[PDB]
C-alpha cells in the first residue's frame, strides 16, 4: 500500500490545521498587552512548535510583534516531523496539564481554539514513529 | 449608628464632593471640626486633585482620599484585573482602619458610577472584597447608569453588561439614576437651561440626605436600612428601586400656596417626575417607602396616600395587597446656596420596587448586542486578562434576571 | 503619567517649533524657561511635558531628529528656540537623502543610536511615561525613511504605550516630489502594524482652510503650521488640566477603534473665525458642531461625506452647560443618521475638559475616524503602481541595498488595509 500509517490521518486533519487560520485573529492578538493566561500557554506552546527558545510574556510580546510573525505560521512545514525534541519537551511541559485544555482556549478569543487546534495537530502528528 | 461611603470613579467623586457639601452645612459643621467618614478612591488623579485643593483641603484628614497615578482605563477589565489590582490593596487598608474606628455602622454607601474611568471593573472587584470580608453588612450603592440615548462613549454597553453580574450578587440593593431622566426636571421643574453634571450631582446630594442622614435626626415614625432589605426587596434578588424625589421646584415656583402633603405625594406617581427613563405606566409597583419629612402630620399622610391607594392608574400588583411604609421625620430639607431649591418645608422620597426596570434593562441588552454582535470593540477588554467568558456569561446572565423582574409580575 | 516628542524631519522639525510655542503659552511661560503665569493651575501638570530644571526653568522634553543639520540651525534661531536643552539635538550631516532607503538603512539607520540614546535617558528622568508623540511627514527625507525606522525601535523597547504619529501625508494635488508615492507607501505599512494612534493632515486640505475659512490671502508653510498645532494641543493638553467629563489619550484611543487595524484619524478644529470678519458675537455650542461636522473643517483629505464615521470624539473645552453638548451630539447623530454607522449605537465620545485656549472662550477639537479614508490610499496607491508599474525611479531606492520586492510587498499589504475600510463602508 502507499500509506505511512503511523499518524497518517492525522496529516490530513493537520491539513485543515494550516488552513483555517485568519490573519486579522493574529493582528488583534499580537496587540494584546497581556490577554489572559489562557492565551499565554498557547503562545509558549508555539513559540516551542517553531522552536524558539522558551518564553515568558514580556519576551513573547517582543517577539510576536514581529512582521514575520504571521508569515513564519503562512511559510511552515505542515510536513515536519523530522526528529524535534520538542514533541518530548511540549509533552513534559504541555500535554500533561489540564489547563492546556482544549475548551478554555477554544472559547479564548475568536479562533484561539483552531491556533490551539494548530498546536495540538503538531503534537498529535509529532507521535509520528510511536 | 454612622456609616462609612465610598466614591469610586470620576463621577462618584463628583457626586460626593457636592454631596459631601451638603452634609456637611446640614449640621452646622464649618469647614472643620469632626472630620468626614468616608472614602474617595479613584486610578487618576485629577478628579481628586481638585479636592485636595479646593475649599475643603482640611476636611478630610488625607489618608482617605486614596488616588491611583497610573491610567483610568475607560473600559472595565483593565480596572478590575491588570491595572486596579494594585490599588486594591490600599483602599482595603484604610476602611478597616475606619472600621475600627467606630461601633455599629450598618453599611457602605457606595456611589459608583457604570460608565466611568474605573468604575464598573474596579468597583466589581470592591464590592466583592467587601461582601467577603464584611459578609454581613449593608451594601447600598447608588450607582449611574447609562441613558437611553445619551450615551457619552462607545464603551458603555459593554462596562454595564460587565457589571450586573457583579453587582447582582454583592450589593444589597442598588438604587438608579439616570443621567438623560434627570435632564427633564432640571428644565421644566427648576427651570433652568444650564444643567451640568455639577447641577444633577446637588440633586443625588438631597435624595440621599433623606434616606440616612435625616433618619438620624429622628423624629416621628422612623424607618432604618435593615427595614428595606425586609420591606423593598420580596424575594431574594438584589432589587433595585427607582428613586424619586418630590417637591423639586423653583424658588419662584414658590408661591402658589403650601405644597400639601397630599400633592406631593400624588407628584411622585407622575411618569415625568421620577428618575430613570423607564416611566411607571405599566410597571406594576411592589413595594414603596415614602419618607417624609418637615412638618408632615400622620395622619395627612394617611389620607393622602389612601387616595393614591385608589387612584387605579397606578397599579400596584396583586400578590401583595399591602404596600407601604411611612418615614416621617423632623428636619425640613436643607438648602444649598449654590443650588436652586426653594426653602421647602416638606418633601417625601418614595423609592420603590417595580417590574417597570424590565424598560431600562432593555436599552442596554440591546445596545449591547449590536456591538458584541460584530465583535466590535473587544480587544481592549480581551487583552487585559478578562475573558470571552465575561461577555457571553454577562449577558445570559442578565438576561435571566430581566425575565424574573417581569415574571415576579402578574403570576399570582 | 507625563509624555514625551519625538520630532523627525523637516515639517517635524517645523511643526514643533510652532508646537512648543503653544504648549509654552498655555502655561505662561516665557521663552526662557521660566514661568510668569497667573493661574496655579496652569503650572500644576507641566510634567507632562516638561522637566523641571534646577534654578526654576522648565525645558521642553522634545528629541529633534533629522540627517542634515541647517534644520536644527533654524530651530534654535527661533524666537522660542532656547527653551531646548542642547543635549537633546541630534543631528546628521547627510542631508535628507530624498530617499527613504537611505534613512532607513544606511545614513539614518547609523544615526538611530544617538536617539535612542537621548530617549532612554529622557524616559527615565519621567516618573510614569505615558507615550510618544512622534511627528513628521511622510514627505522629506528622515520623515518616511527614518521616523518609520524609529519607532520600530521604540515599539520594541516601550512595548505598551501609546504612540501617536503626526503625519502630513502627501497632499495629492500639491505635492512637490516626483518620488511621493515610494516615499509613502514604504512607510504606511510601516505604520500601520505599529503605532496605535494616527492622524492623518494634508497640506492642501490644510491649505483650503486657510483661505475661504479663515480668509488669509497668503498662507505660509508657517501658518499651517501654526494651524495644525491647535489640534495637537487641543488632543492631549487638554485633559491635562481638570475637568467635567474626562476622557484622554489612552481612553481616545480606546474609544475608536473598532478592530485594531490602527485607524487613522481626521483632525477638526472649531472657533475658526476670519479676523475682521467674524465678530458676530454668537458663541455657543450649536456653532460648535455646526462647524466641526462641517466637510470643509476637516484637516484632511476627503469629504467625509462618502462613507462613515465609525467613531467620532468631541473635546470641547471652556465652561458649558454640559447637557447641551450632550444634547447636540444626538441631534447631529440624527440629522445625518444615513451615514453614521447603524451597527456600532453610538458614536461621539464627548470628553470636556475645562479651560479655554488663551483668547478663546471654548474650543473643540474633532477627531473622526472615518471610512472616507479609503480615499486617501487609493489615490497614492494608485499614484505608485502607476509608476512602479515601469519600475520607473527604482533606482535611486535600489541602490541603497534594499530589494524590489519590498515595493511589493508594501503596495499589496497596503492596499489590502484599504479594502478593510472599505468593509465597513457597509
Amino acid at each position: 500500500m502507499k500509506s505511512i500509517q503511523d499518524c497518517e490521518p492525522t496529516i490530513l486533519e493537520a491539513q485543515r490545521g494550516v488552513k483555517n487560520i485568519k490573519k486579522q485573529q493574529l493582528t488583534e492578538i499580537r496587540s494584546m498587552v497581556n490577554p489572559p493566561s489562557g492565551v499565554k500557554i498557547v503562545m509558549e506552546a508555539v513559540c516551542a512548535i517553531l522552536g524558539y527558545q522558551f518564553s515568558n510574556w514580556r519576551d513573547i510580546q517582543q517577539f510576536i510583534r514581529k512582521d514575520d510573525f504571521i508569515h513564519n505560521i503562512v511559510h511552515y512545514d505542515t510536513t515536519l516531523h523530522m526528529k524535534p525534541q520538542i514533541r518530548k519537551y511540549m509533552e513534559e511541559e504541555f500535554l500533561s496539564d489540564p489547563n492546556f485544555t482544549y475548551e478554555t482556549i477554544n472559547r479564548a478569543s475568536k479562533a484561539c481554539g483552531p491556533l490551539y487546534q494548530w498546536v495540538n495537530a503538531q503534537i498529535n502528528f509529532s507521535k509520528c514513529l510511536e | 449608628r454612622e456609616c462609612i461611603s465610598i466614591h469610586v470613579g470620576q463621577a462618584g467623586v463628583q457626586i460626593g464632593n457636592a454631596c459631601w457639601e451638603l452634609y456637611c452645612l446640614e449640621h452646622g459643621i464649618q469647614p472643620d471640626g469632626h472630620v468626614p467618614r468616608a472614602v474617595f478612591v479613584d486610578l487618576e488623579p485629577t478628579v481628586i486633585d481638585e479636592v485636595r485643593t479646593g475649599t475643603y483641603r482640611q476636611l478630610f484628614h488625607p489618608e482617605q482620599l486614596i488616588t491611583g497615578k497610573e491610567d483610568a482605563a475607560n473600559n472595565y477589565a483593565r480596572g478590575h484585573y491588570t491595572i486596579g489590582k494594585e490599588i486594591i490593596d490600599l483602599v482595603l487598608d484604610r476602611i478597616r482602619k475606619l472600621a475600627d474606628q467606630c461601633t455599629g455602622l450598618q453599611g457602605f454607601s457606595v456611589f459608583h458610577s457604570f460608565g466611568g474611568g474605573t468604575g464598573s471593573g474596579f468597583t466589581s472587584l470592591l464590592m466583592e472584597r467587601l461582601s467577603v470580608d464584611y459578609g454581613k453588612k449593608s451594601k447600598l450603592e447608588f450607582s449611574i447608569y447609562p441613558a437611553p440615548q445619551v450615551s457619552t462613549a462607545v464603551v458603555e454597553p459593554y462596562n454595564s453588561i460587565l457589571t450586573t453580574h457583579t453587582t447582582l450578587e454583592h450589593s444589597d440593593c442598588a438604587f438608579m439614576v439616570d443621567n438623560e431622566a434627570i435632564y427633564d426636571i432640571c428644565r421644566r421643574n427648576l427651570d433652568i437651561e444650564r444643567p451640568t453634571y455639577t447641577n444633577l450631582n446637588r440633586l443625588i446630594g438631597q435624595i440621599v440626605s433623606s434616606i440616612t442622614a435625616s433618619l438620624r435626626f429622628d423624629g416621628a415614625l422612623n424607618v432604618d436600612l435593615t427595614e428595606f432589605q425586609t420591606n423593598l426587596v420580596p424575594y431574594p434578588r438584589g432589587h433595585f428601586p427607582l428613586a424619586t424625589y418630590a417637591p423639586v421646584i423653583s424658588a419662584e415656583k414658590a408661591y402658589h400656596e403650601q405644597l400639601s402633603v397630599a400633592e406631593i405625594t400624588n407628584a411622585c406617581f407622575e411618569p415625568a417626575n421620577q428618575m430613570v427613563k423607564c416611566d411607571p405606566r405599566h410597571g406594576k409597583y411592589m413595594a414603596c417607602c415614602l419618607l417624609y419629612r418637615g412638618d408632615v402630620v400622620p395622619k395627612d399622610v394617611n389620607a393622602a396616600i389612601a387616595t393614591i391607594k385608589t387612584k387605579r392608574t397606578i397599579q400596584f400588583v396583586d400578590w401583595c395587597p399591602t404596600g407601604f411604609k411611612v418615614g416621617i421625620n423632623y428636619e425640613p430639607p436643607t438648602v444649598v446656596p449654590g443650588g436652586d431649591l426653594a426653602k421647602v418645608q416638606r418633601a417625601v422620597c418614595m423609592l420603590s420596587n417595580t417590574t417597570a426596570i424590565a424598560e431600562a434593562w432593555a436599552r442596554l441588552d440591546h445596545k449591547f448586542d449590536l456591538m458584541y454582535a460584530k465583535r466590535a470593540f473587544v480587544h481592549w477588554y480581551v487583552g487585559e486578562g478578562m475573558e470571552e467568558g465575561e461577555f457571553s456569561e454577562a449577558r445570559e446572565d442578565m438576561a435571566a434576571l430581566e425575565k424574573d423582574y417581569e415574571e415576579v409580575g402578574v403570576d399570582s | 503619567r507625563e509624555i514625551v516628542h519625538i520630532q523627525a524631519g523637516q515639517c517635524g522639525n517645523q511643526i514643533g517649533a510652532k508646537f512648543w510655542e503653544v504648549i509654552s503659552d498655555e502655561h505662561g511661560i516665557d521663552p526662557t524657561g521660566s514661568y510668569h503665569g497667573d493661574s496655579d493651575l496652569q503650572l500644576e501638570r507641566i510634567n507632562v511635558y516638561y522637566n523641571e530644571a534646577a534654578g526654576n526653568k522648565y525645558v521642553p522634553r522634545a528629541i529633534l531628529v533629522d540627517l542634515e543639520p541647517g534644520t536644527m540651525d533654524s530651530v534654535r534661531s527661533g524666537p522660542f528656540g532656547q527653551i531646548f536643552r542642547p543635549d537633546n539635538f541630534v543631528f546628521g550631516q547627510s542631508g535628507a537623502g530624498n530617499n527613504w532607503a537611505k534613512g532607513h538603512y544606511t545614513e539614518g539607520a547609523e544615526l538611530v543610536d544617538s536617539v535612542l540614546d537621548v530617549v532612554r535617558k529622557e524616559s527615565e528622568s519621567c516618573d510614569c511615561l505615558q507615550g510618544f508623540q512622534l511627528t513628521h511627514s511622510l514627505g522629506g527625507g528622515t520623515g518616511s525613511g527614518m521616523g518609520t525606522l524609529l519607532i520600530s525601535k521604540i515599539r520594541e523597547e516601550y512595548p505598551d504605550r501609546i504612540m501617536n504619529t503626526f503625519s502630513v501625508v502627501p497632499s495629492p494635488k500639491v505635492s512637490d516630489t516626483v518620488v511621493e508615492p515610494y516615499n509613502a507607501t514604504l512607510s504606511v505599512h510601516q505604520l500601520v502594524e505599529n503605532t496605535d494612534e494616527t492622524y492623518c493632515i494634508d497640506n492642501e486640505a490644510l491649505y483650503d482652510i486657510c483661505f475661504r475659512t479663515l480668509k488669509l490671502t497668503t498662507p505660509t508653510y508657517g501658518d499651517l503650521n501654526h494651524l495644525v498645532s491647535a489640534t495637537m494641543s487641543g488632543v492631549t493638553t487638554c485633559l491635562r488640566f481638570p475637568g467635567q467629563l474626562n476622557a484622554d489619550l489612552r481612553k481616545l484611543a480606546v474609544n475608536m477603534v473598532p478592530f485594531p487595524r490602527l485607524h487613522f484619524f481626521m483632525p477638526g478644529f472649531a472657533p475658526l473665525t476670519s479676523r475682521g470678519s467674524q465678530q458676530y458675537r454668537a458663541l455657543t455650542v450649536p456653532e460648535l458642531t455646526q462647524q466641526m461636522f462641517d466637510a470643509k473643517n476637516m484637516m484632511a483629505a476627503c469629504d467625509p461625506r462618502h462613507g462613515r464615521y465609525l467613531t467620532v470624539a468631541a473635546v470641547f473645552r471652556g465652561r458649558m452647560s454640559m447637557k447641551e453638548v450632550d444634547e447636540q451630539m444626538l441631534n447631529v447623530q440624527n440629522k445625518n443618521s444615513s451615514y453614521f454607522v447603524e451597527w456600532i449605537p453610538n458614536n461621539v465620545k464627548t470628553a470636556v475638559c475645562d479651560i479655554p485656549p488663551r483668547g478663546l472662550k471654548m474650543s473643540a477639537t474633532f477627531i473622526g475616524n472615518s471610512t472616507a479614508i479609503q480615499e486617501l490610499f487609493k489615490r497614492i496607491s494608485e499614484q505608485f503602481t502607476a509608476m512602479f508599474r515601469r519600475k520607473a525611479f527604482l533606482h535611486w531606492y535600489t541602490g541603497e541595498g534594499m530589494d524590489e520586492m519590498e515595493f511589493t510587498e508594501a503596495e499589496s499589504n497596503m492596499n489590502d488595509l484599504v479594502s478593510e475600510y472599505q468593509q465597513y463602508q457597509d
